[PDB]
RNA sequence: CUCUUAAGGUAGCCAAAUGCCUCGUCAUCUAAUUAGUGACGCGCAUGAAUGGAUUAACGAGAUUCCCACUGUCCCUAUCUA
RNA sequence: UAUCUGGUUGAUCCUGCCAGUAGUCAUAUGCUUGUCUCAAAGAUUAAGCCAUGCAUGUCUAAGUAUAAGCAAUUUAUACAGUGAAACUGCGAAUGGCUCAUUAAAUCAGUUAUCGUUUAUUUGAUAGUUCCUUACAUGGUAUAACUGUGGUAAUUCUAGAGCUAAUACAUGCUUAAAAUCUCGACCCUUUGGAAGAGAUGUAUUUAUUAGAUAAAAAAUCAAUGUCUUCGGACUCUUUGAUGAUUCAUAAUAACUUUUCGAAUCGCAUGGCCUUGUGCUGGCGAUGGUUCAUUCAAAUUUCUGCCCUAUCAACUUUCGAUGGUAGGAUAGUGGCCUACCAUGGUUUCAACGGGUAACGGGGAAUAAGGGUUCGAUUCCGGAGAGGGAGCCUGAGAAACGGCUACCACAUCCAAGGAAGGCAGCAGGCGCGCAAAUUACCCAAUCCUAAUUCAGGGAGGUAGUGACAAUAAAUAACGAUACAGGG
RNA sequence: GCGGUAAUUCCAGCUCCAAUAGCGUAUAUUAAAGUUGUUGCAGUUAAAAAGCUCGUAGUUGAACUUUGGGCCCGGUUAACGGGGCCUUUUUACUUUGAAAAAAUUAGAGUGUUCAAAGCAGGCGUAUUGCUCGAAUAUAUUAGCAUGGAAUAAUAGAAUAGGACG
RNA sequence: ACCCACUCGGCACCUUACGAGAAAUCAAAGUCUUUGGGUUCUGGGGGGAGUAUGGUCGCAAGGCUGAAACUUAAAGGAAUUG
RNA sequence: GCCCGUCGCUAGUACCGAUUGAAUGGCUUAGUGAGGCCUCAGGAUCUGCUUAGAGCGGAGAAUUUGGACAAACUUGGUCAUUUAGAGGAACUAAAAGUCGUAACAAGGUUUCCGUAGGUGAACCUGCGGAAGGAUCAUUA
């Protein structure tokens, strides 16, 4: 009789699986973002579709409708804050035109590459999932972390590890210690 | 035990409905105590929520009321005579409501003659004071007086003896007296 | 189902307690009170979940069993005791007092009133009848029965009630344009005045209302509590004073005082 | 296709009151059934007013079983004219 | 989140299904299996059967302590700290489980109680008890206990002797009126008067009031004052409801006469004739009616799946109604007596099926829909099948009793005991589902009650049910191919 | 559909595609399916109009009753909306509301490191501190209250037993 | 009686496709994805099969009503060329 | 070419079927009837009121009269769901058996319908249809 802890699934998988063209467009997006599996492409097209459908039934409401007012403007304000909808495209009509590369662009992986710090999307992830890209004080190792517009400027190497701070790795710190008996006693 | 539920019955369409659940105490019923004349015996029933019903088993001698006089004295209750539901109660002389019994008339005769001063149906100077005032109200009925000649009066039990434990009633008067008279003579 | 039900399940509790889904299967199940446990505050909710003074189930008892809390002038030992509308809840060692009044979302609000204004309470007279010997009597929303009352008092009034003793200090009748707090409903927790009382023979009279900002709305007569004279309550209302600011209006006020 | 002598057992029915073999075989009933019933049928030798098949009702007709019943029996005893 | 493709031909366009594709809080299975979060899980087959353990007990300053109980050394010589037992008290009717019944039934939303019951909780309510001899407080009865015992055996008990109460049974007690009756004697008018009862509350019956909307004179019986031989008449008591025979009050009685404190803990104060007199403080537990609260019972309106290879159904023996009664907590054919012949139906009754508990909800994502809901919440039902019942405020209870049927255990053969659809766990079943673990710390519930008890619950094990996150590599160098 | 001697299809090697801590299979159910068709099917010949007419139930059923004119008051981005005057003055339905459990669905807010979730949190002087939250909307049947009077029903004076004072 | 013009109501016919349909064709088989005037009946791949069973009607032959298991990728329509 | 039916073998499903066939559950007529509950009694023992001793009251065990409730047993019926069966009689699968060649060309007797009778088999014949025909056609 425990309280019924809820949940949901984050993705929607495509109807027609074998389409010869769509397969390619996804493969590119996997490379020109640096994604693990095709599920990380699905996760976003599902997010976008619910985002779109939200705006879809929102523009059906004749204007100056509080639902088209309060809700429609509570979307944009969230949609710009992450850097997806550009600083001002802001409209219910410009979210419907908003495509899949826009969210993917704002991922912590696709940022950590963007400004310095990485010089690869594969170096980016490997950097993220291993400890240190940390945003601010807190380490965030999620390659999907979704950098917000103004959280951008706070992202640099972390207070720990050879890249941002105290001590180098114990790969090298083991290398300096094996010449300790070689070049020492 | 007996069940007061309506779901052992049939639907107004006539259908017979399956037994939906068991019997529960709150829908129960219990056995009649058929109360007949005799030396007073009254059994207690432990009702719903505690409390008490009082079973009349043997009932003699309970309270009765002369309507028009506004006075009530206790008398014997000889037996039953009529009863609208079941003559079986008449024959068996059982006491219930609507009974139409017969009661001792004498304590009802005494009050009258010590009040209105006229003997019924044929010093102390303070008394003739009172009896003077109370006259001109001193005619009762031809039908209500005649029973005092016999010594027993026509009375109707208004209590629920098996419930309260008291068996009480009121002497028959008016057309209600006439109604049960036209029964007793034109039935028995 | 064979008798009285001695348990309450979390998710079956009143919503206005604002309990969290997890942390247990059960709520306190308020005791048998002056107030219906439907609409009521168990002491544990107030102390532990609102005043945040107690951290435990065992800790709330350590307070009460330390004799600390009283309610409506009298000390209350019961963990689940159902403090309802217009109550008092004095804590000497904390020097505070609280009159329980509803939010504009409809929850019991945490509302401190001073060492006075906790003297008296208001209550709605539910019925006025003849008792034994001819003695007339009157009883409030919280089940206070007060004897030999004012012949003017009828049902649907309010009564100002001294605590340490009892009885009746004046009162307020029910007619056009009186101050009213809404006891429960869609509009519960609001405050306003009487635009009209729609009479209905055989139950459920509609009471029209207007607030300080000139909004109209209706609820049930049984949930209409007279709190005083128009623009002047007889007790101290909290922030917003039951004004029902629109959801859109809310957003601004939150992003108004939010800055620098 | 043949064959003597005209044809060469059709519809039906069957170990049937018609079957030798025979207590036919299978199933059913029974603890056990040369009995009964249902089947099967190259049927020694069923079979069409020499009438064939069916058939409600009827029967001091023949037959099997069931319930009831009982000295029929176990197993005999007593009584009256 | 408005899509289709493959397959009938020599080829063709149609009809049309088969086939492909995708989703499933949908179950199984196979192969594989690293990290965080999260956590379904013997429902389906068989509400089939179950060895064993556990799951319901409970004391505050404040009912009952002479424990041959512990403990200091008690102003403590009646008791007093602690405190097993046992008595009294309260709970054991909540939980937790399961979905077998159940098709107008349950259930939902929505009414009803001017148709009832209610431990408790909160708020108020009581001067009245004897009548013609405890009120400085009546009487016995018993458990634990001790001691003599029986039986193979049980949460079995016999008889002997002690002793308690908020147990059992008893029983006094207090103001001033005022109104009623009845009435010794005084004896005339418009004439009166001691003192003898009766009056708390509840039970039972009968009767009365509970009223008004607009105003004027005549009638009868007896008064109801009053003044100065003139007779004047001044005044109508409701609380509430849409509504009552409602609340509440009145008279006459009634009653194996209900409650009306022989009750405990902390304090030790104040008076004066100083008797251990008189009076006093906050508490606890009770108690009568009333309201309240926690509930319960019935109840209005409307709404269920397949079925006509179910078309008529109900009415013996209650079917529909009327009256009276009885029974209930109370309404009612709930039951009985008498009486009538009613009641439902093609707008689908009645009957059958359901691999049917209803609902909140779930899957699917143009719209309109189709499908599912044993299962966290609510309501319902049940504890092998049936019925009956004791205690109680509440049970037709099953971790209560009694019987039957079906199981099934012990036995010394005489007898004795039992109910896992609670938690685990065993057998069985099948495609199909986990440990005989820890714990009251959390949520909470129960109690005499901050303390104790809780397989409710929580923790942990098992756990690729389902869901979230998303490692298995990253950046150069050198050696050849190749883009301005 | 593949395999009957040079197999694009079996058993394998090699490589390659697909999704990937998960992919496959069986079964159910939904979409596809306008192949259940109210929206929205089809019926000469593909599946399918009763041989024919009657006719109860059911469904369905012509039109007509205040039309038009003249001013006014207050509303929201001259178009339009709402409320009153003057002119001879019973239902079905539709709107608004109330009363609707919490979960769940939708959805606002919030940096659980992301997230699924959760309903927390946030600023501080961090030496006896401040403080905003826990929004919002929903099965549209029934019931209740309300505005609306088109549409469609229903009653009303025919031997006047009609209205009116 | 015949002719002529008009007009209802008939049994058909011709031309055109305005439209419609898979086509053959169709003044309806039109007014249909610009999908609703009212109403009745039937059909939902091919078989199995109008079989089995129950009911009912008939003297009977039979009629009316009318399944399922199982099996199968076609069956079928119109038109075209051979 | 396509193609029908009997006949012959192989496997599969359902059907009819003697067994007055079995099994499970519900509702049941009849007969019998535990148990507690109510009631008429009873009175082992113990025991109070008024006055050795007598009269009238209370407490109460076994046992018992009658009554409602009513499990359950026996015997019948009814409804439901499941199921055994010698034999019977279909249908469906698998292919290039046997017999003939019914239909598709005027398929060699146009085909088809309802009905009726007949025939190893498809089929043949009678009557009345239809054209889905092999004729939209004789104002000539
Ligand atoms: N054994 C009969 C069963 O009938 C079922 O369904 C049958 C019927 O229920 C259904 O409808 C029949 C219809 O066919 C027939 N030609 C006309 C008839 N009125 C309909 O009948 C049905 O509907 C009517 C109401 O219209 C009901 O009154 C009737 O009880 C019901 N059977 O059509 C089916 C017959 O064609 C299923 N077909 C199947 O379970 C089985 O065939
Ligand atoms: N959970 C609290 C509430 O419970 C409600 O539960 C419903 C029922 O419990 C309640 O039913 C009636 C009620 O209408 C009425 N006014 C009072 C009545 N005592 C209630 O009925 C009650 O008694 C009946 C009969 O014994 C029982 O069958 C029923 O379970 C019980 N609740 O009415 C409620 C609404 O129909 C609702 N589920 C919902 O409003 C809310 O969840
Ligand atoms: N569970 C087995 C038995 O069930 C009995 O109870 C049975 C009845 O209450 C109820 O039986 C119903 C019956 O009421 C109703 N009038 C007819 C219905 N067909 C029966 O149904 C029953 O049997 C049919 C097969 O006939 C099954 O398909 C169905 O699942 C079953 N419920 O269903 C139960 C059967 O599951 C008894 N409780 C008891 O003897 C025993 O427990
Ligand atoms: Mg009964
Ligand atoms: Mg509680
Ligand atoms: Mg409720
Ligand atoms: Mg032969
Ligand atoms: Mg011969
Ligand atoms: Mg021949
Ligand atoms: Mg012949
Ligand atoms: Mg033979
Ligand atoms: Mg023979
Ligand atoms: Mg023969
Ligand atoms: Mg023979
Ligand atoms: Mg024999
Ligand atoms: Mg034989
Ligand atoms: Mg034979
Ligand atoms: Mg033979
Ligand atoms: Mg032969
Ligand atoms: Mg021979
Ligand atoms: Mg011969
Ligand atoms: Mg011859
Ligand atoms: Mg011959
Ligand atoms: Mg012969
Ligand atoms: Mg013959
Ligand atoms: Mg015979
Ligand atoms: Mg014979
Ligand atoms: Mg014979
Ligand atoms: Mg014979
Ligand atoms: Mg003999
Ligand atoms: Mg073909
Ligand atoms: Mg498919
Ligand atoms: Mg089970
Ligand atoms: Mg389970
Ligand atoms: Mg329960
Ligand atoms: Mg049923
Ligand atoms: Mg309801
Ligand atoms: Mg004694
Ligand atoms: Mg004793
Ligand atoms: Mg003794
Ligand atoms: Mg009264
Ligand atoms: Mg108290
Ligand atoms: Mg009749
Ligand atoms: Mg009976
Ligand atoms: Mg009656
Ligand atoms: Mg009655
Ligand atoms: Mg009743
Ligand atoms: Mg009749
Ligand atoms: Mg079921
Ligand atoms: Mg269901
Ligand atoms: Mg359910
Ligand atoms: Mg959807
Ligand atoms: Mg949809
Ligand atoms: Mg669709
Ligand atoms: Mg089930
Ligand atoms: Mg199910
Ligand atoms: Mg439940
Ligand atoms: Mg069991
Ligand atoms: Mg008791
Ligand atoms: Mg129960
Ligand atoms: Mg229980
Ligand atoms: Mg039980
Ligand atoms: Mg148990
Ligand atoms: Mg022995
Ligand atoms: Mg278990
Ligand atoms: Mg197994
Ligand atoms: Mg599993
Ligand atoms: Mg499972
Ligand atoms: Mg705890
Ligand atoms: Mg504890
Ligand atoms: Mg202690
Ligand atoms: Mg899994
Ligand atoms: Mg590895
Ligand atoms: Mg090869
Ligand atoms: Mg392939
Ligand atoms: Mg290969
Ligand atoms: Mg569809
Ligand atoms: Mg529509
Ligand atoms: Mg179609
Ligand atoms: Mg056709
Ligand atoms: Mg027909
Ligand atoms: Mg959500
Ligand atoms: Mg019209
Ligand atoms: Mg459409
Ligand atoms: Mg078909
Ligand atoms: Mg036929
Ligand atoms: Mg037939
Ligand atoms: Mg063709
Ligand atoms: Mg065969
Ligand atoms: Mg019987
Ligand atoms: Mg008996
Ligand atoms: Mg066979
Ligand atoms: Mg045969
Ligand atoms: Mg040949
Ligand atoms: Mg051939
Ligand atoms: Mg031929
Ligand atoms: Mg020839
Ligand atoms: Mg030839
Ligand atoms: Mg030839
Ligand atoms: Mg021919
Ligand atoms: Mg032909
Ligand atoms: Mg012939
Ligand atoms: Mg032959
Ligand atoms: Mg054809």
């Amino acid at each position: 009789p425990r309280a019924p802890r809820t949940y949901s699934k984050t993705y929607s998988t495509p109807k027609r699986p074998y389409e010869s063209s769509r397969l390619d467009a996804e493969l590119k997006l996997a490379g020109e973002f640096g994604l693990k599996n095709k599920k990380e492409i699905y996760r976003i097209s599902f997010q976008l579709s619910k985002i779109r459908r939200a705006a879809r039934d929102l523009l059906t409401r004749d204007e100056k409708d509080p639902k088209r007012l309060f809700e429609g403007n509570a979307l944009i304000r969230r949609l710009v804050r992450v850097g997806v909808l550009s600083e001002d495209k802001k409209k219910l009509d410009y979210v419907l035109a908003l495509k899949v590369e826009d969210f993917l662009e704002r991922r912590l992986q696709t940022q950590v590459y963007k400004l310095g710090l990485a010089k690869s999307v594969h170096h980016a992830r490997v950097l993220i999932t291993q400890r240190h890209i940390a945003v601010g004080k807190q380490i965030v190792n999620i390659p999907s972390f979704m950098v917000r517009l103004d959280s951008e400027k706070h992202i640099d190497f972390a207070p720990t590890s050879p890249f941002g701070g105290a001590r180098p790795g114990r790969v090298a710190r083991r290398n300096a210690a094996r010449k300790a008996e070689a070049s020492g006693e | 035990g007996i069940s007061r539920d309506s779901r052992h019955k049939r639907s107004a369409t006539g259908a017979k409905r399956a037994q939906f659940r068991k019997k529960r105490k709150f829908e129960l019923g219990r056995q009649p105590a058929n109360t007949k004349i005799g030396a007073k015996r009254i059994h207690s029933v432990r009702t719903r929520g505690g409390n008490k019903k009082y079973r009349a088993l043997r009932i003699e001698t309970g309270n009765f009321s002369w309507a028009s006089e506004g006075i009530s004295k206790k008398t014997r209750i000889a037996g039953v005579v009529y009863h609208p539901s079941n003559n079986e109660l008449v024959r068996t002389n059982t006491l219930t409501k609507a009974a139409i019994v017969q009661i001792d008339a004498t304590p009802f005769r005494q009050w009258f003659e010590a009040h209105y001063g006229q003997t019924l149906g044929k010093k102390s100077k303070n008394a003739e004071r009172k009896w003077a005032a109370r006259a001109a109200s001193a005619k009762i009925e031809s039908s209500v007086e005649s029973q005092f000649s016999a010594g027993r009066l026509y009375a109707c039990i208004s209590s629920r003896p098996g419930q309260s434990g008291r068996c009480d009633g009121y002497i028959l008067e008016g057309e209600e007296l006439a109604f049960y008279l036209r029964r007793l003579t034109a039935k028995k | 189902a064979r008798g009285p039900k001695k348990h309450l399940k979390r998710l079956a509790a009143p919503h206005h307690w604002l309990l969290d889904k997890l942390s247990g299967c059960y709520a306190p199940r308020p005791s048998a009170g002056p107030h219906k446990l439907r609409e009521s505050l168990p002491l544990i909710v107030f102390l532990r979940n609102r005043l945040k003074y107690a951290l435990n189930g065992r800790e709330v008892k350590a307070i009460l069993m330390q004799r600390h809390v009283k309610v409506d002038g009298k000390v209350r030992t019961d963990t689940t005791y159902p403090a309802g509308f217009m109550d008092v809840i004095t804590l000497d060692a904390t020097n505070e007092n609280f009159r329980l009044v509803y939010d504009v979302k409809g929850r019991f609000a945490v509302h401190r009133i001073t060492d006075e204004e906790a003297s008296y309470k208001l209550g709605k007279v539910k019925k006025v009848q003849l008792g034994k010997k001819g003695v007339p009597y009157v009883v409030t929303h919280d089940g206070r029965t007060i004897r030999y009352p004012d012949p003017n008092i009828k049902v649907n009034d309010t009564v100002k009630i001294d605590l340490a003793s009892g009885k009746i200090t004046d009162f307020i009748k029910f007619d056009a344009g009186k101050l009213v707090y809404v006891t429960g409903g869609r509009n519960l927790g609001r405050i306003g005045t009487i635009v009209h009382k729609e009479r209905h023979d055989g139950g459920f009279d509609l009471v029209h209302i207007k607030d300080s900002l000139d909004n109209t709305f209706v609820t049930r007569l049984n949930n209409v509590f007279v709190i005083g004279e128009q623009g002047k309550p007889y007790i101290s209302l909290p922030k917003g004073k039951g004004i029902k600011l629109s959801i859109a209006e809310e957003r601004d006020r939150r992003r108004a005082q939010q800055g620098l």
